[PDB]
RNA sequence: AGCCAGGAUGUUGGCUUAGAAGCAGCCAUCAUUUAAAGAAAGCGUAAUAGCUCACUGGUCGAGUCGGCCUGCGCGGAAGA
């Protein structure tokens, strides 16, 4: 699981997430999962995904997770009331928005890119898309 | 059979037929790949 | 042959008689005799060399048991009699496990012409050592 | 070797360019050189079937445009986020 | 798409081969007469074997195959 080695607040305010992606094009690979929902990523998701493709691809090929987390989730227990602070930091999540690539691949037929986004964007809320490396 | 809400050719000789609005799949192969319901 | 009717290829190396462990009842479920390994089939043996075992075509018909006749040694063996250890090949192509001289395989495929695929030497030259490439035996060019 | 068929563009902006991005269009721009930059409206299904090749980003391109000829080159490409379709294209002329 | 034909040899390739002789195993994964063929893609064995196919010929006489972008719909869908 992916987290910040050393944060500067424990705890952030929701605030919301609006409006479309920064990283569009594939960039460092060859082939891509990008995002075509909303939604957020929790560090657990980016890891079951990263282990669907990671045995889906064999130990060949070469994976970059292009978003991490940041940004700290905080609830409150059971039987506790309203009030009383802000909650407990209990995971991390990347916010996602249309348009972000959230995973490449580089070193393997496109086929199998196929397969490895399809295994792993099973473990994922958001709906994706697979995209290739657009020149310009 | 298999009451799944996806169902999907398990086989090369499973097939995907539609009855009365369900769709189903009928293998001449193994009847275990019979499925309703998609 | 004919029709496939009782004929099947087993054994295992043919220095003794009548394999009892490897084997046994595999050779006595079709119509194959148990006693044609054993007397007769050393004496259709001594007429070449003996420790090859053979695959052979054993056509059952409305006689006794058969009549046989063995044709060609395999290559199996014969590409083990000189290789290198006498265990196995395991993982063989990805390291140097054995070796073999091509002049003596250009001699033998200039002996088998029955049982092969192929009408010219150099045709079926390194067919033999695609049997070499199976058992990862690299040729000495 | 591409011939892509044009119009000038008569309205910009963010309200003419989504209504022209609906009608199965896209905005574009013809500058560098001398001359004035030039608002160009293209097709999108042949711009789009075109740039599937490589070629469409290296190869000199012509742009048909009041029965005229700009020999251009494909400057930069904006594309829709999450569609395979385009914004926007800056064309250099050459 | 149907229908009529062919689809092998070293190849028991050695296996920890107790039986795997393409079939509970791993490395290999070659080369040829040949239009064409995998040391076997599916089943299958006490065990070879048994078939079908991957590919090619004939019959057939006009479309067919699979993706993409989309509108509307189907299933997923159980409560007093």
């Amino acid at each position: 699981m992916l987290q910040p080695k050393r944060t500067k607040f424990r705890k952030m305010h929701k605030g919301r997430n609006r409006g479309l992606a920064q990283g569009t094009d594939v960039s460092f690979g060859s082939f891509g999962l990008k995002a075509v929902g909303r939604g957020r990523l929790t560090a657990r998701q980016i890891e079951a995904a990263r282990r669907a493709m990671t045995r889906a691809v064999k130990r060949q090929g070469k994976i970059w997770i292009r978003v991490f987390p940041d940004k700290p989730i905080t609830e409150k227990p059971l039987a506790v009331r309203m009030g009383k602070g802000k909650g407990n930091v209990e995971y991390w999540v990347a916010l996602i928005q249309p348009g972000k690539v959230l995973y490449e691949m580089d070193g393997v037929p496109e086929e199998l890119a196929r397969e490895a986004f399809k295994l792993a964007a099973a473990k994922l809320p958001i709906k994706t898309t697979f995209v290739t490396k657009t020149v310009m | 059979m298999k009451v799944r809400a996806s169902v999907k050719k398990l086989c090369r000789n499973c097939k995907i037929v539609k009855r009365d609005g369900v769709i189903r799949v009928i293998c001449s192969a193994e009847p275990k790949h019979k499925q309703r319901q998609g | 042959a004919k029709k496939v009717q009782a004929y099947v290829k087993l054994q295992v190396a043919a220095g003794m008689a009548n394999p009892s462990p490897p084997v046994g009842p595999a050779l006595g479920q079709q119509g194959v005799n148990i006693m044609e390994f054993c007397k007769a089939f050393n004496a259709k043996t001594d007429s070449i060399e003996k420790g090859l075992p053979i695959p052979v075509v054993i056509t059952v018909y409305a006689d006794r048991s058969f009549t046989f006749v063995t044709k060609t040694p395999p290559a199996a063996v014969l590409l083990k009699k000189a290789a290198g250890i006498k265990s196995g090949s395991g993982k063989p192509n990805k390291d140097k496990v054995g070796k073999i001289s091509r002049a003596q395989l250009q001699e033998i495929a200039q002996t088998k012409a029955a049982d092969m695929t192929g009408a010219d030497i150099e045709a079926m030259t390194r067919s033999i050592e695609g049997t070499a490439r199976s058992m990862g035996l690299v040729v000495e060019d | 070797m591409f011939t892509i068929n044009a119009e000038v563009r008569k309205e910009q902006g963010k309200g003419a360019s989504r209504r022209l991005r609906a009608a199965n269009k896209f905005p574009a721009i013809i500058y560098g050189g001398k001359e004035a930059p030039l608002a160009i409206e293209l097709d999108h299904d042949k711009v789009m079937n075109m740039q599937a090749k490589a070629e469409f980003y290296s190869e000199v391109l012509t742009i048909v445009v009041d029965g005229k000829e700009i020999k251009v080159k494909a400057q930069d490409v904006q594309r829709h986020p999450y569609k395979p379709k385009l914004q926007h294209i800056d064309f250099v002329r050459a």
